[PDB]
């Protein structure tokens, strides 16, 4: 159960960032545009969550 | 003070011939530099460009292109390539470039990704997607870059 | 032949030259549009069209941009001896296509050193060079379909 | 081709018209004097020019160099021949005016002789070495207004 | 732009620790290799270290530095004998490691002598507190990245 084995702390989230100003977007027509989150990853069960391969 | 007096090293090499096919000249053709920016140091070796794009012109003059502050046009386009010497020894500056049309070698200096083309008057970066290649499944970007043609 | 333009279908009625670049000689072939990425469903119909103003903006694609006059700088024309027939609609694919420019022997217009500009679907206008611009700073013995190094 | 019609004077004028006794290269292709735009017969930044610095616009015109930076002067030029009479000795008015390719004369106004920058009025100038190119490894003697052979 | 340091994105090559001095002989009281120090595979901070130097935090778990530098215990700062790290993590073999204390060729990191605190880069740098235990060769000023003998 996915709550359970781990948890998710987010030092900051989903955001877009749309830059004319970048260099090479700005002589041109072009725009560009960010998507990017800065994550992180908490184990409350690392120690366990069972898994399986096959050897049928 | 600074490299781009008399007989000087190479970045780019010396004297190539057949260096390219259809996309580049085989034949020596070198000719003279009226220069923009070269950045930190003269006529390259530095983080900042590292001796900018040229363009071939009538006369005995090969001048800039001049595309600032990192435009690109893909295909052939024109890029400066190896120098040639006649009483001076040195990639631009007052010395003879010899220029291909996207050829080679190219090799020009950067911290990190990008590298990338240089062009006179910017900061060194590299050209993105509708500038250069956007066939097939590719990264580039302005964070991203590499010596060669992407 | 004649008319044909397909239906098997062979004239095509139209003919654009191939010309051998100098000092080692260079070609580029017939592009096709497409934005980013490699077109689906067929490629369709090509970008270049003979006597228009392209540039490339991407590697095995060519596009919209027209090259704006003051200070000379090389090709990019890409301009193609016109056809007969089909001259303000563009050349459509079955029919003869290619590019001619950047570090080749080129195809001019304008007769004399009069020159002006031309339209991308194969018309000629007059005007003067002051926004926009379009083949080599003229030569002696200039005509429409002569061979100038740029 | 050469023509006594139009305006007989180099505008913006300082020593006007010169006559440089050393033979460069031929390059006797046509041209207007047309100075930037064209069919502008005369414009702001003529600047005084007959065996000076000059820039080529593409298009179908040659004219003033017109710029106060990033075509430091350095290496070989461009250059019109003065051999043939021209509109005066160089540029000026509209109509055909011959030109040639450096190993002419030029002159200068600053401490310029052997690192060079670029003046819009189409003079040359001491460079400080930084971003600004080189003549040669070779000398002339400064005394303000003298005739340097590139 | 864009420039990595520590973390695995910097190679330091490999160096050779059974050169310089006596050299022990394979027995316990040893520790684990592993990328982090007391973190887990694959999350590690990591100095300029190669082969030579490497500090507990938490568990008896090596990798390269981390630990207050007012301080150092342990015996030495312990030392590899009879295998060479094959990583450029400082250690991180995969292993479980038996270490030595004979004089022994160490690999450092960070500017300035380690009397200091740690920098959470894997590094040395001063602290408050001076006048705190060195780690090898003194009267000297260690830099960032210096080959010390202990």
């Amino acid at each position: 159960n996915t709550v359970y084995v781990l948890a998710d702390p987010e030092f900051v989230g989903v955001m877009p960032i749309r830059q004319d100003i970048q260099v090479i977007p700005a002589d041109k027509p072009e725009e560009l545009r960010l998507g990017w989150v800065i994550y992180e990853e908490l184990g409350l069960a690392v120690v366990n969550s069972l898994a399986i391969a096959k050897i049928s | 003070p600074y490299v781009r007096l008399g007989y000087e090293g190479i970045l780019n090499g010396a004297h190539d011939i057949d260096v390219a096919g259809l996309n580049g000249v085989e034949q020596l053709a070198g000719k003279f530099a009226t220069i923009g920016a070269n950045g930190v140091k003269l006529a390259g070796d530095n983080g900042t460009n590292a001796v900018g794009l040229f363009r071939e012109d009538l006369g005995d003059m090969v001048n800039a292109s001049e595309k600032a502050s990192f435009y690109f046009r893909g295909g052939e386009y024109y890029v400066n390539i190896s120098r040639t010497s006649l009483t001076a020894a040195g990639i631009a500056a007052g010395d003879e470039i010899t220029c291909d049309a996207d050829g080679k070698m190219i090799k020009f200096t950067g911290t990190g990704k990008a590298l990338g083309v240089v062009t006179h008057v910017g900061e060194y970066r590299a050209g993105n997607m509708y500038e250069k290649a956007t066939q097939g499944v590719t990264d580039t970007d302005t964070f991203i870059g590499f010596i060669m043609y992407v």
